[PDB]
């Protein structure tokens, strides 16, 4: 019986019943079109179709359209490097004055 | 913050572990270029595919952008010194701010002149590719980059040129214009770098043309008919006329 | 100069300064031999900008004081002393503050309780390139060791690119 | 005489001291409604320059993913336009604005008002520096400690609100204004709704009040030699110092909204249990123990930075020309100040 | 040797009332032997490196930009002291245990990590010892730490403050012109009753009531 | 010290009953979900008590909330007991102020600075809460059954409804209304020991404050906070004993422990659990005793000091 604790005894379980969906039916509903549809149901942004006066974006651009030189970076292992060649320019000026 | 719902979430969810999961590491190719002749190997086990001296062939010091900042320079350390405008002494201060920042482009461009190739060298096997150039204060780098992460530019570098079919060779196997090439990761000096610009100058000397294309189209070159040859030639740290 | 906040100052940058940081240097160096877990890189940061700076805040004014004919040993001084007293003293709770994050990050480090890993992974000297080759290898292996569990490149940029998402109207 | 435990007050005879004007003197602006007030605008006007900063970054990134971005300064200003009149970037701008007024009036002026009640009678040194900074320190934990769970109801509020616009029609809550999302959150979802696992928020706002408030009031005192002996002109050092105090906030806040991305965003490991079990709490355990700071670094200014460093930069400049930041300088050798004038020009 | 026997009390993965500790996943200090003799770190591939070989693989190339997620490991959780096993290896026998040192390397008092609300203190030496000498010792004085309040008007004798006098002196002619110098300060009280208020301008407290 | 009391103003029967009642009234609205997590915590630990280490030891007061919360009832699923827990706190409150009151104005001094000690104080409210908590014994066991309710299995639940439902419930049940008074002398003590462990420290360190610091508006704070934290200390392991007694179904087969008496479950916690058990909820309970002390003492400072500027008492005597 219980008072032996060789054994889990659900005498001594502890977890409460779910009555009712904790933030209500239609939070639950939407939970679970979640579960169903994560990544078929994919919302898009309105952004009108032509605009005068704007190149549309059909590939990727090289990075010499960049307005700013970034200075970190990531090694593909998923690291971040804070300290770059470009910092390394970046740093002569200040430590400089 | 994860009980509240959001669609826009969940596809991010959604992308991240599909990501994970289905792309891996190894990753299928058939961009595959079979060379018509036999490859002559250096010693090293690599063949010389381009060759330039581009600081030789630099414009270093009267650069125009730059040289018009440098003649700023003594407008503003002279308006400071006899105060033409009467101003106050904060002002002068602020107006000797600017002799601090005009040869901040200079740098920049200097250091820009680094990343124009000097040598490139394509590796048996034809997926690595050795690239030799040196900062202008004489520091040689030496960086090894997979054929993959080669991305042509078009020849006013504002777009990205095809991955294939792209002309930038003449037809004796010259460069036709200074060809940029952007790489998504640069591992230089020992750092990972994304998306770095560099330049293959048209004075350069294009050896192997056809190997040198298929490394800048991205191509893994086929190097299975081969030969080696027994020269050392060449001394570590051999002075050379890109100085 | 003799009897003056010029000499203060003086065996205070030397003694204050350099020597406890010297003390703390060397706790630092050794504090996996002292309480054998490693010690806490943010308070430990945090102690090391406020005791440093500080001694500069608050032993520099001591120089100005000293060089304005500050005599030692007295606790009431002529008025013209009273704002660089100010700042020496600013300096001295800067510095007070810094042992404050001293003795938080003695008590952080007890509480994380991690095994200290030597910087130099058993080879402290390079003095042929194979053992060059065999720390590089082995430090290849242990940074890619700890980076588990941290998405890598493209999942990270991805996420950072695309983390808003708070938009009015859809399609 | 009421419950278990009695308030005993006892009276006590008089004393005093000879120094009257360094220790806690309350300010007579410093009341209630006053604190308010003032808080309470420079709130809501930092919160919607902010909110509408963020909303032009966010549509110009948007406009960004859908068309190029400009080569020259005619394409800036032709893409500044086409933003400006985006549908998409005026209704982001009406409900930041509200959302802005709700968090400048009750987050940002709350704890604008809390810090000026706690520290408002702190007096400086007439001819030097507040020396004792220290008793500010405390006083300002519980300033940010009391504040910081407040704009917890209003950022989840926005986080719902947003969250239902991405939905089909059919699972949608309505929710016409962010105003109408605040009233009808607590009455549908519950309040706990908007109380739920916010530990990232909760502490977020923690360390930008404290590092914000003490930060600025710590410089403003301390460089202002910068001012009073050298002769600058004292509203670039201010600024400066709104900038260091702002930027050091960002980079102190930022790894807890890096712990929430690590909890729900990061990919997951198939058969595995959640590295932090799904707390975030863990998360910042995780993050304070962690070796590579710069592993929870990045994105700091594409996701964080400039939603946040604009806003507490600008509630520095406004708190600072309403005089929230204004202590008692008073002699303390004439007059009021002092207690034994015999020992002041002997 | 030896160990006592099961209790699912004690066991994470059946009561869920004991919290983990996300930093100790892979670690298990109960379980540590001294000396350490146990390997937790070899040879790991497939995660940025294949361990196959495609050097001269033409149709594969290598993208560790794509690195699937895998387990963190944590760093080495310290050993945790099993305090009656320690007072029961550390132990003395006087006057019947030989004064020598065993062959064993086991023998070596090895340090392992205890409890952590005493570090607690640690964490407040700083500030308690700083109260203790001027909190509860009350130095220098009682009435420094105290906030600041003038003395009421006269008060303890028109000697030390001569407050009524000080108005007069304000009052008279001679003061008058004196602020008209500018080299003396306004007056910064009144005298309303039998009591001294202080204006807001002044910057100090209100004297206490003689209780 | 003994000459520094400052009882002026003392409130009359009716004023004290009208502002204890209204002002306790609204703390226990305010903290009730406090107690309820402080109850539900002491529960799951019946048995079991601490296997956690270092700083892990304890229930977590956030995990047992959003466990609680995740039930499904939202926050309104706190107030269960709450309507049977204010009926029993407002009769307590209203004993023994009553005897308080009685024993203080027989007993006072006659100087208005003139104040009883801490411990003749301290023995009329431990006779006071005693009286109380025996009288409102009966109505502490309904509340805290409705709470036990919910953390234990669904044929251990004396499910009860509100408060006469639960007097009327276990007087036929369990035998008669004798069996009303179960745990009677564990909510004895439990109020004997917080009626006594409160006003001392508090007014120790409030004065000790005073002497360090002067007349600042923290002091009265600080002391506050260092008396909960002291009431909590010395009241916790009477509360736990009371809990586990009234949580102890009459049916021996329905018990994860069975108690005869208060001796008998300090026995079996300590044999179980160990000394650390009696500790069970220790942040829930501080947390509640420290924020209805604060809301009491703010809102009963207000209103008498309003009430004493209307007497027309110097500001030096309010
Ligand atoms: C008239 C002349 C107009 C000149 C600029 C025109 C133009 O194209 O501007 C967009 C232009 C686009 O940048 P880009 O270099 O083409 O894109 C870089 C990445 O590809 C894409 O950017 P990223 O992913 O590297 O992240 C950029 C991000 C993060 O970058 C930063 O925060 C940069 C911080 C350092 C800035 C320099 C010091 O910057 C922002 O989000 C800035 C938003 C707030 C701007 C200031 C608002 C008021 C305060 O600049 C910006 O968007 C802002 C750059 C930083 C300005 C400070
Ligand atoms: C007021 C005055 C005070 C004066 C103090 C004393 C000054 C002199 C002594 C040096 C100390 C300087 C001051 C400290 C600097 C900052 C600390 C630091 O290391 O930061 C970097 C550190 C990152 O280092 P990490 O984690 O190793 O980076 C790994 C990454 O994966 C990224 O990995 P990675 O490889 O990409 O980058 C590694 C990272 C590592 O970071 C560093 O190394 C920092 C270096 C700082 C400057 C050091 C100056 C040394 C002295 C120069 C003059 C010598 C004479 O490097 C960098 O970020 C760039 C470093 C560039 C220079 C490197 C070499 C420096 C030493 C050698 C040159 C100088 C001597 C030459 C010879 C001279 C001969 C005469 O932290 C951050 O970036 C963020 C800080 C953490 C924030 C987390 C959230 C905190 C939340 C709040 C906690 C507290 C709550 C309560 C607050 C209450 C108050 C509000
Ligand atoms: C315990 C803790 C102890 C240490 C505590 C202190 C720790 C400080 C650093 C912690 C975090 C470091 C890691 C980090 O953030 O990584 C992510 C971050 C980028 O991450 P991400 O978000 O993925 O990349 C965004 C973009 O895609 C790509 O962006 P990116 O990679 O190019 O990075 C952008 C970065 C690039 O910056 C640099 O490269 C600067 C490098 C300087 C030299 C560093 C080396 C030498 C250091 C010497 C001294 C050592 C001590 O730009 C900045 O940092 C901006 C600087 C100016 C910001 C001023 C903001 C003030 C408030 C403004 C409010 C405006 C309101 C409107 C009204 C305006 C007025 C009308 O990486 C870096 O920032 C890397 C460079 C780090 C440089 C050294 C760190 C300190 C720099 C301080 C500059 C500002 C000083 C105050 C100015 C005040 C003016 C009023
Ligand atoms: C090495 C000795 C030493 C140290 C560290 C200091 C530290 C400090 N000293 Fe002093 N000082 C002297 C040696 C020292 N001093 C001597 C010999 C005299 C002359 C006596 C005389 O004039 O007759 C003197 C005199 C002196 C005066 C003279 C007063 C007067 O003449 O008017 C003043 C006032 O400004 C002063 C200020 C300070 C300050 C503000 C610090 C601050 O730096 C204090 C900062 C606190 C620390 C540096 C303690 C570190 C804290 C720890 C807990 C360390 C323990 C932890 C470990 C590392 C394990 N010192
Ligand atoms: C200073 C005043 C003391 C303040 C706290 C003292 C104890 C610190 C924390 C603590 O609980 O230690 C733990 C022990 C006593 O607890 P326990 O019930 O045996 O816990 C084991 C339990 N049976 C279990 O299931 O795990 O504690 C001990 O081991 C001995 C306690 C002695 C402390 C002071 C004595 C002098
Ligand atoms: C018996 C067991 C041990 C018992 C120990 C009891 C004391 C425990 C330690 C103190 C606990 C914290 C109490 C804080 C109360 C603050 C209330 C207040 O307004 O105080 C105003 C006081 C004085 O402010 P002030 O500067 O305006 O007043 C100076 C005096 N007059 C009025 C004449 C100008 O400030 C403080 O006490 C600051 C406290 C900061 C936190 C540190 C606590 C210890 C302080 C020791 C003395 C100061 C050292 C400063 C540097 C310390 C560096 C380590
Ligand atoms: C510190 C708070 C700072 C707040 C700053 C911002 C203030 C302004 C915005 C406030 C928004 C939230 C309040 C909305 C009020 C109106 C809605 C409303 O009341 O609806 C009726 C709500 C509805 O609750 P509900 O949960 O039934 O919601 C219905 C929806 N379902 C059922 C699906 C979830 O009723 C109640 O709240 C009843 C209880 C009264 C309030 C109890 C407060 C308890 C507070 C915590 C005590 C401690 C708990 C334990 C902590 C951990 C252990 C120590
Ligand atoms: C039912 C009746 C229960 C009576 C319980 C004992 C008296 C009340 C509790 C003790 C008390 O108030 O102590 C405060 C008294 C206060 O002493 P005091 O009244 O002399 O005041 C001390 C403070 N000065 C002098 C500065 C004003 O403190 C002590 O007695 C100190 C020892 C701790 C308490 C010891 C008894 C605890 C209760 C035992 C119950 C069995
Ligand atoms: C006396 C017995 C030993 C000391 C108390 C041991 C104990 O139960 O500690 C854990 C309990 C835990 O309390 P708890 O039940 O609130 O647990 C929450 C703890 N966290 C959230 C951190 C896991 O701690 C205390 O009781 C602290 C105060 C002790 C006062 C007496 C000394």
């Amino acid at each position: 019986d219980q008072l032996d604790f060789s054994h889990f005894d659900k005498a001594f379980e502890n977890k409460y019943d779910i009555v009712a969906p904790e933030f209500g039916d239609l939070h639950q509903k939407r939970a679970e079109f979640i579960a169903k549809n994560q990544g078929t149901y994919r919302p898009v942004p309105l952004v009108p179709n032509n605009i005068k006066g704007l190149i549309p974006k059909t590939c990727r651009l090289p990075a010499t359209r960049n307005w700013y030189r970034r200075t970190s970076s990531f090694e593909r292992n998923g690291f971040f490097n804070i300290h770059t060649p470009v910092l390394n320019t970046k740093m002569i000026p200040w430590l400089l004055f | 913050l994860n009980h509240v719902q959001n669609m826009l979430e969940e596809n991010l969810k959604y992308d991240a572990q599909k990501y994970n999961d289905e792309v891996a590491v190894i990753q299928k190719t058939s961009r595959i270029y079979k060379p018509t002749y036999t490859i002559e190997f250096n010693r090293e086990g690599e063949v010389l595919v381009y060759s330039a001296d581009p600081i030789k062939n630099s414009v270093v010091y009267f650069k125009y952008p730059y040289v018009l900042y440098e003649a700023a320079i003594p407008l503003f350390i002279w308006a400071w010194i006899y105060n033409p405008l009467e101003l106050s002494k904060n002002a002068v201060n602020s107006l000797l701010i600017y002799p601090n920042i005009a040869w901040i482009p200079r740098m920049w461009y200097w250091r820009s002149l680094q990343y124009k190739i000097q040598k490139m060298y394509l590796l048996r096997g034809g997926k690595v590719a050795k690239i030799e150039t040196q900062s202008l204060a004489g520091d040689r780098f030496t960086s090894w980059v997979e054929t993959y992460q080669f991305h042509p530019l078009t020849q006013d570098q504002k777009n990205f040129d095809n991955q294939d079919n792209a002309e930038f060779l003449e037809d004796e196997g010259q460069l036709k214009y200074e060809l940029g090439v952007q790489l998504d990761n640069l591992q230089e000096m020992g750092t990972t770098s994304q998306d770095i610009v560099i330049n293959f100058m048209k004075e350069g000397t294009v050896h192997h043309p056809e190997l040198f294309e298929a490394i800048v189209k991205g191509y893994n070159i086929d190097t299975s008919d081969y030969v080696i040859n027994t020269a050392n030639n060449l001394r570590a740290r051999e002075g050379n006329h890109n100085h | 100069m003799h009897d003056t906040f010029y000499v203060v100052a003086h065996f205070h940058i030397m003694l204050s300064g350099a020597a406890m940081t010297g003390i703390f240097s060397g706790i630092y160096y050794y504090f996996n031999a002292l309480f054998g877990v490693k010690y806490s890189r943010m308070f430990g940061y945090m102690h090391l900008i406020y005791y440093s700076g500080g001694q500069w805040v608050a032993f520099v004014p001591l120089f100005y004081l000293g060089f304005s004919g500050m005599p030692r040993r007295i606790h009431d001084y002529p008025v013209v002393f009273m704002g660089w007293h100010s700042m020496s003293t600013t300096g001295h709770f800067i510095t007070l503050v810094g042992i404050i994050f001293f003795f938080l990050m003695m008590f952080d480090s007890h509480i994380e309780r991690r095994a200290s890993t030597s910087t130099t992974l058993g080879l402290p000297r390079w003095y042929k390139r194979i053992s060059y080759y065999i720390f590089k290898i082995r430090y290849l292996q242990h940074t890619k060791s700890k980076m588990n569990g941290i998405p890598g490149s493209t999942v990270r940029l991805m996420l950072i690119n695309r983390h808003f998402v708070e938009y009015e109207v859809y399609e | 005489m009421f419950f278990e435990l009695e308030d005993i007050k006892r009276r006590h005879s008089l004393y005093w001291d000879i120094y009257n004007v360094q220790g806690w003197v309350r300010r007579p602006d410093s009341t209630l409604y006053n604190n308010v007030k003032r808080g309470v605008t420079a709130g809501v006007v930092a919160s919607l320059v902010q909110e509408n900063i963020t909303a032009l970054v966010e549509n110009c990134k948007l406009l960004a993913t859908k068309y190029e971005k400009p080569q020259n300064l005619r394409q800036a200003a032709t893409f500044m336009k086409e933003v400006f009149k985006l549908e998409n970037y005026r209704k982001a701008v009406w409900n930041r604005s509200q959302y802005a007024l709700c968090i400048g009036t009750f987050d940002i002026g709350a704890r604008l008002a809390t810090f000026r009640w706690l520290n408002n009678g702190w007096q400086r040194v007439f001819a030097g520096f507040e020396f004792n900074f220290v008793r500010k320190i405390p006083t300002t934990m519980l300033a940010a400690l009391f504040t910081a769970p407040f704009s917890v109801p209003f950022e989840l509020a926005r986080m719902a609100y947003y969250g239902d616009k991405t939905f089909p029609k059919e699972l949608q809550r309505g929710y016409s204004s962010y105003l109408s999302a605040l009233a009808r959150i607590p009455f549908e979802e519950g309040p706990y709704f908007l109380f739920k696992n916010s530990f990232p928020l909760i502490i977020r706002n923690f360390f930008q009040t404290f590092t914000l408030f003490y930060t600025y009031d710590f410089l403003k005192d301390k460089a202002s030699f910068a001012w009073r002996v050298g002769e600058q002109n004292e509203y670039a050092c201010k600024m400066i110092i709104a900038g260091i105090s702002t930027y050091l906030a960002a980079v102190f806040s930022y790894p807890w909204m890096v712990t929430r991305e690590m909890v729900d965003f990061w990919p997951k490991v198939p058969g595995a249990p959640c590295t932090f079990n799904g707390n975030y709490r863990k998360a910042a355990v995780w993050i304070w123990y962690h070796e590579f700071s710069g592993n929870y670094f990045a994105g700091f200014f594409t996701k964080y930075f400039w939603k946040a460093s604009p806003g507490m930069f600008l509630t520095l400049m406004l708190a600072d020309k309403v005089g929230l930041f204004d202590q008692t300088t008073v002699d303390n050798f004439g007059g009021a100040g002092n207690n034994s004038w015999e020992d002041t020009f002997v | 040797h030896h160990h006592h026997e099961y209790d699912w009390r004690d066991d994470p993965k059946v009561n869920k009332d004991i919290e983990e500790d996300i930093r100790d996943r892979g670690w298990h200090p109960e379980t540590y032997d001294f000396p350490y003799t146990k390997k937790h770190d070899d040879w790991v591939f497939d995660v940025t490196m294949p361990s196959q070989n495609y050097q001269t693989d033409l149709t594969v190339n290598i993208h560790p930009e794509n690195k699937k997620m895998h387990v963190m490991k944590q760093v080495m959780r310290q050993s945790y002291w099993d305090a009656e096993h320690d007072m029961a290896h550390e132990y003395d026998y006087e006057s019947e245990d030989l004064d020598f040192q065993c062959e064993s390397f086991k023998s070596q008092h090895f340090r392992k990590k205890g409890p952590i609300s005493q570090y607690l203190i640690l964490g407040l030496l700083p500030i308690l010892y700083f109260g203790t000498e001027f909190f509860y010792n009350h130095y220098p004085d009682e009435d420094y730490w105290r906030v600041a309040h003038p003395p009421p008007l006269d008060y303890p004798d028109t000697d030390d403050t001569d407050d009524t006098e000080t108005f007069k002196d304000y009052k008279s002619f001679t003061g008058r012109r004196m602020v008209d110098t500018g080299i003396v300060d306004p007056l910064w009280y009144d005298i309303r009753e039998g009591k001294k208020v202080y204006y807001d301008w002044a910057g100090v407290n209100q004297p206490m009531e003689d209780i | 010290m003994n000459y520094s009391y400052k009882r002026y103003w003392e409130p009359s029967t009716a004023e004290v009953i009208g502002l204890s009642l209204s002002v306790n009234t609204i703390s226990a609205a305010l903290t009730y979900p406090i107690e309820f997590v402080k109850v539900r915590s002491q529960i799951r630990t019946e048995g079991v008590g601490i296997r956690s280490k270092n700083l892990y030891m304890g229930i977590n007061p956030n995990k047992v909330f959003r466990e609680i919360h995740a039930t499904g009832n939202g926050l309104r699923g706190f107030y269960q007991g709450f309507e049977s827990h204010l009926i029993g706190r407002l009769s307590y409150l209203f004993i023994r102020n009553l005897t308080y009151k009685i024993i203080y104005d027989r007993t006072k001094p006659v100087k208005a600075h003139n104040d009883l000690s801490h411990r003749e104080k301290g023995v009329i409210a431990g006779f006071a809460g005693g009286l109380a908590a025996f009288l409102t014994s009966p109505a502490d066991l309904v509340n805290t059954r409705t709470i036990a309710e919910g953390g234990k299995p669904k044929e251990w639940r004396w499910g009860y409804k509100g408060l006469m439902d639960g007097i009327n419930k276990i007087a036929a049940t369990e035998g008669g209304n004798a069996a009303l008074f179960r745990g009677s002398y564990a909510n004895v003590l439990r109020a004997v020991i917080l009626n006594i462990s409160l006003t001392g420290p508090f007014d120790y360190l409030n004065e000790k404050i005073w002497i360090t610091f002067g007349d600042m508006t923290w002091n009265k704070y600080a002391a506050l906070l260092w008396a909960s934290f002291w009431g909590s200390v010395a009241t916790l392991p009477f509360d736990n004993i009371r809990t586990r007694l009234y949580a102890q179904n009459a049916d021996p087969t329905k018990n994860r422990l069975t108690y005869s008496g208060w001796a008998d479950a300090a026995k079996k916690l300590i044999q179980h659990e160990g000394i650390s058990g009696f500790y069970v909820g220790f942040y829930a309970f501080y947390i509640r005793t420290f924020l209805y002390a604060w809301t009491t003492v703010f809102i009963t400072d207000k209103i008498t000091s309003d009430w004493k500027r209307k007497a027309g008492l110097k500001e030096w005597q309010i």
